[PDB]
């Protein structure tokens, strides 16, 4: 019976081709009767100006609602009839459009994706309908205290930069984005070198390449053309936003230091460290017995309804830290214990806990990459960020390298004596003063 | 081409241990340099102290 | 080229324990122990016992302490989970390849050697209140729980969640009694992913040879019909209208599953108008406000429930239910094209094959199969079984709904929600 | 009873805090030397020879 090490080698190579386009076409072949296919674009709210902001999200609302070849509901009718699922997302950096379909339906799935991405109708009556839909989604998003603190964290950490902006944009932008604003976004951004066609499942690469040459030919093949920007770097600011609202039953706090980018090798050791602090929720088994000292004390002393570590990555910057949800009389204790764990790891990470952090990452990575959909997303996103698919054996080698010395050096670089960004929403009177948060970022005994 | 404030931070201020070590080494060297100057300023202002005492000593 | 896939290996023992394994040469392994021990096996004297059991998996056992279970699993970055339906409990365990033995040992100790120490049991009782409160913040959970209590005299009537009056009252003896009665060889299936068949077979013969429990698979679920109505004022009315359908594994169940996709299950398109959804389009014709509709399909060992589920504005509840009920009536009356059945068969077939894509979905499917049928049925024969459903079978299934004694559950502002009577 | 604090984790925690414990020792020694104007050490510091004769 095979080892873990052997099993990672047995995971098949991601095949990559490039079209004359500049459009990258990439696949992981498996045995499965089903597939995920999609288009990953280097486009999001980081690319948008104050006037443009929310355009990509507006395009997401229109993308499935009619093309030049299939008008109105005709695309919907085709996806549904084959038993396929059609989905989209927009982050700050990345837009994606993907189909879960039967493997035998890969030709029509690629055909439809090309039709969405190139030949979107943007019928003026549809743009008007979507205006009211987006506004209601803003009213909805407002009730999600998690979504609000993370928007606030971005808005304070990245302040004067395009990373400060939400994906969905302000309400005034929603009400005054014209067809011409959107056409200009699609013209500037939906260009073949900036887009990747990804697939995972029961397909040959050759077949995917052939369909890429059939349906994605002549996006850029005489054009590309003048005025692009590359992404300007986004200044991080040590800062605090405090939305005091005592009507709300629980406080939300998010706290982050400046992460490095996507590209940077010490993301791996930061993730080892974040796994050691872990996550918690009030529905976990194990109060007292949980390995993480934050999780254990939060459960024992009832400090918490939930917490999570995060390492959000953008190009050349990030948000590294933690979010938590607690009672009004528990914020000060939660912060003290959170910061003490950062300080403990910076100064005095031991070996046993680092191994636990390593194993948790190994399990997380393999558990995540399970299904055509998460593997497809991983192909599309990786080729945008890294340029290659980084194979599971490489990640393993990168995880294995991390020991206690690596945890303590890498944590010190990002956490130790650094200005955090803080976002607070809700009954937040007991939220520590920023100076006293700042003072938690170093230890006087060290 | 990195700054001297940046170097004084990196080498000395980051650890509270070295920060405290800087101040105490700093205080000993400061006590010498401050007293030596503050005597010499007071000495230059005055000149009827035991500036005179060449007169009365060494005869002994 | 990947590796050409291994076949699933399957073994019934003389004691009735099923063992199933696949070697997909994967970096992580998954082990599930699946047991005929869901909430249907509670009676009036012990309601919520299986809830408290579902919450008790990291408590002290004969071979490992509470502390050891939590720390030993976490050290290798593993997981221990318990998934309950009304029929089954499912104890699952995930780790990397090299760590299967420690996770197996922990799995065996949880399910066959639990101590239920009085003080650890007592300290756990407030977790019932938390776990319920979190689950019941979806209005759907209270509706589907009321729906079953309305539907059944008996056994499938039981809540997945502990009745409030019982919180603090479920005893160590009841937990011990539940495990002894139900966690036996004849009521059990050991499923493994990325372990060898001999290693599973060795585990099953050495450690899973238990019988002094109960004879199999029910008290028999007595369908009854009726209604439960929960006033809430809750901005939106959630309603579910149902009749007795078909037991799982019958050919009739397959007709019900196709009928579901004619009428319309979930959405396929992010933010779509649901054009090929029969229920959605019928409600959308005469209702201009925000709403939802879905076909509901719940199949069990000895019964089933089929019909529909509506979310609507309080004032629109009656209109939405009646529009949806009439659209099923149109299908019962024979107005169903062959393209509709063929589209619905395509949605079923794709939906199932996608449902078994992950390790998680495959293991649950293999586990449930082993409990319900005593066999593994490959995807191509599931697909063959789907294909064998004629248009007439779909019509007949719709006819059984229309003529069948109804069950209803509703929560919200109910001033405009009708009374079975009024449909 | 203090067998409790013997094992590989506790040795690593000793190793992590040892440059800090010795640097604090350096703070204390230079601090005591400065505060008492200590003779033996401060004659040997090549500037700060403000006794001379």
């Amino acid at each position: 019976t095979a080892t873990y090490a052997q099993a990672l080698q047995s995971v098949p190579e991601t095949q990559v081709s490039q079209l004359d386009n500049g459009l990258r076409v990439a696949s992981e072949q498996s045995s499965q009767p089903t597939c995920t296919v999609g288009v990953w674009i280097d486009a999001g709210s980081r690319y948008e100006s104050e006037k443009n902001n929310g355009a990509g999200y507006f395009v997401e609302h229109l993308a499935f609602k009619g093309t030049k070849n299939r008008p109105g509901n005709a695309l919907e009718k085709e996806v549904e009839s084959m038993g396929a699922h059609l989905n989209a997302y927009s982050t700050r950096e990345h837009t994606a459009y993907y189909i879960k379909a039967l493997s035998k339906d890969l030709p029509k799935a690629v055909e439809l994706l090309a039709d969405i991405v190139q030949n979107c109708s943007l019928e003026d009556s549809q743009i008007e309908k979507e205006r009211d839909v987006i506004l209601q989604e803003l009213q909805e998003n407002d009730t999600s205290m998690r979504d609000v603190v993370f928007n606030y964290l971005h808005a304070t950490a990245f302040q004067g930069t395009p990373l400060a902006q939400s994906v969905e944009g302000p309400s005034e932008n929603v009400r005054k984005l014209s067809r011409a604003d959107l056409t200009e976004y699609l013209s500037r951004h939906y260009k073949a070198p900036r887009m990747v066609l990804a697939a995972a499942g029961g397909l040959e690469h050759r077949q995917l390449l052939d369909l890429a040459q059939k349906h994605f030919s002549g996006l850029s093949g005489t054009y590309d053309e003048d005025a692009v920007p590359t992404l300007s770097p986004c200044r991080f600011t040590g800062s605090q936003i405090c939305h005091r609202e005592d009507g709300l039953p629980l406080a939300h706090v998010a706290i982050a230091v400046e992460g490095p980018g996507w590209a940077h090798p010490d993301n791996v050791a930061l993730q080892v460290a974040n796994a050691i602090i872990g996550h918690y929720d009030c529905t976990y088994g194990g109060g007292a017995h949980l390995s993480s000292p934050l999780a254990s004390i939060a459960a024992t002393n009832k400090l918490c309804q939930s917490f999570q570590t995060f390492n959000i990555c953008y190009a050349d910057t990030g948000l590294l830290g933690a979010h938590f949800v607690c009672d009004h009389m528990s914020i000060d204790d939660m912060m003290f214990v959170l910061q003490g764990q950062w300080m403990r790891l910076c100064t005095s990470a031991t070996e046993s806990e680092v191994l636990r952090g390593k194993n948790l990452l190994r399990n997380a990575l393999v558990s995540h990459l399970d299904g055509t959909t998460p593997v497809c997303e991983d192909i599309g996103r990786s080729l945008l960020t890294y340029g290659r698919r980084i194979p599971l054996a490489e990640w393993e080698s990168r995880i294995a390298e991390v020991d206690a010395r690596v945890v303590r050096e890498v944590c010190s670089k990002y956490f130790y004596d650094q200005c955090p960004a803080v976002a607070g929403f809700g009954p937040i009177e007991q939220l520590p003063d920023y100076n006293r948060i700042r003072s938690g970022m170093f230890w006087l005994r060290f | 081409a990195p700054t001297l404030t940046a170097r004084l931070y990196s080498l000395l201020f980051r650890r509270t241990s070295t920060f405290a070590l800087t101040i105490v080494v700093g205080a000993l060297f400061f006590e010498r340099a401050f007293d030596q100057g503050a005597d010499a300023i007071y000495e230059h202002i005055n000149e009827g102290k035991l500036w005179k005492h060449i007169k009365h000593k060494y005869e002994n | 080229v990947p590796p050409h896939p291994q076949d699933l290996e399957f073994t019934r023992l003389p004691n009735g324990l099923v063992i199933a394994s696949l070697e997909n040469y994967a970096p992580a392994s998954r082990i599930g122990l699946f047991i005929k021990a869901g909430s249907r096996y509670e009676n009036s004297n012990n309601l919520g016992t299986s809830h408290l059991l579902r919450l008790a998996s990291s408590l002290t056992t004969k071979g490992a302490s509470s502390f050891k279970i939590t720390r030993g699993i976490e050290a290798v970055g593993g997981k221990l989970s318990v998934t309950s339906t009304r029929e089954n409990m499912a104890y699952t365990v995930e780790c990397l390849r090299d760590d299967v033995d420690i996770l197996m040992e922990f799995l065996l100790n949880v399910t066959t050697a639990p101590e239920f120490r009085r003080w650890e049991v007592a300290a756990l009782q407030p977790q019932l209140r938390i776990d319920k409160a979190v689950a019941l913040q979806n209005p759907q959970a209270h509706v589907i729980e009321n729906l079953h209590a309305a539907a059944y005299r008996n056994a499938l009537a039981n809540s997945l969640y502990c009745p409030d009056y019982r919180i603090g009252k479920v005893t160590p003896v009841e937990l011990h009694d539940y495990v002894q009665n139900h966690f036996t060889s004849a009521r059990m299936a050991l499923i493994g992913l990325g372990v060898s068949h001999p290693v599973l077979k060795q585990v099953a013969e050495q450690f899973l040879n238990i019988r002094g429990g109960l004879g199999l698979s029910g008290a028999k679920a007595k369908y009854h019909g009726g209604e439960i109505r929960e006033q809430n004022g809750d901005s939106l009315v959630h309603a579910a209208l149902v009749a007795e359908s078909a037991a799982i594994g019958s050919a009739e169940a397959n007709a019900f599953s196709v009928l579901q996709h004619v009428l319309g299950a979930g959405p396929h398109v992010k933010r779509g108008s649901n054009a090929t959804s029969s229920l959605y389009q019928a409600v959308a014709k005469g209702v201009h406000q925000p709403f939802d509709v879905s076909a509901f399909n719940a199949s069990y060992s000895d019964s089933g429930l089929f019909g529909f589920y509506t979310i609507s504005q309080a004032a629109s509840a009656g209109d939405v239910i009646k529009a949806a009920y009439n659209q099923v009536k149109t299908i019962a009356q024979g107005n169903l094209s062959n393209p509709d059945v063929q589209a619905a068969k395509n949605k079923l077939k794709a939906g199932y094959l996608m449902s078994v894509e992950s390790s998680e979905g495959f293991l649950d499917e293999v586990g449930s199969q082993a409990l319900a049928a005593g066999s593994y049925t490959p995807p191509s024969t599931v697909l063959q079984q789907i294909d064998a459903v004629a248009d007439a079978d779909v019509i007949n299934a719709a006819k059984k709904f229309v003529s069948g004694r109804k069950s209803m559950a509703a929560s919200g502002n109910l001033g405009h929600t009708p009374f079975i009577d009024e449909l | 009873m203090l067998t409790r604090f013997l094992g590989p984790r506790y040795r690593q925690l000793a190793r992590n805090w040892v440059p800090t414990a010795s640097l604090w020792g350096a703070v204390g020694a230079v601090g005591l030397v400065w505060a008492t104007d200590w003779r033996l050490i401060l004659d040997w510091v090549p500037y700060i020879n403000g006794k001379f004769k």
